[PDB]
């Protein structure tokens, strides 16, 4: 999953949020798009930013 | 097929239970509305959306001649 992932940004504690959506894979997370987070609980802009930041900082 | 649309949203582990609920084959998949959703075993919000917005698309795609 996205333990480890989440880790290195500071946002392990959203894990299981992203997990009842079924983007706890980093087998389609790694191209979650911005409509497909909100409904994680990640709806804020700043959360929203951070994760696709992500995206390319960790990939 | 239906495999791949489950298996791409990682909604991997709902295929049991679809195609056990005789949800079995695609013509059949675009017409369960939200309430098999959640009926079929479904309980997570999350998955909720995951499947109820594909399957708009997958309703509309073979409306789609």
């Amino acid at each position: 999953g996205m333990s480890a992932w989440l880790r290195a940004i500071g946002l392990e504690r959203y894990e299981e949020g992203l997990v009842h959506n079924g983007w706890d894979d980093l087998e389609f997370l790694s191209d979650i798009t911005e409509e497909d987070l909100e409904e994680a609980g990640v709806q804020d802009p700043a959360h929203k930013r951070l994760l696709l930041d992500t995206l390319q900082l960790s990939k | 097929t239906v495999s791949e649309w489950l298996e791409s949203i990682k909604m991997q582990q709902y295929t049991e239970h679809f195609m056990a609920a005789g949800y079995t084959a695609i013509e059949k998949v675009v017409q369960m509305t939200n309430d098999d959703i959640k009926r079929i075993g479904v309980r997570l919000p999350g998955h909720q959306k995951r499947i109820a917005y594909s399957l708009l698309g997958l309703k509309d795609q073979v409306n789609t001649v």
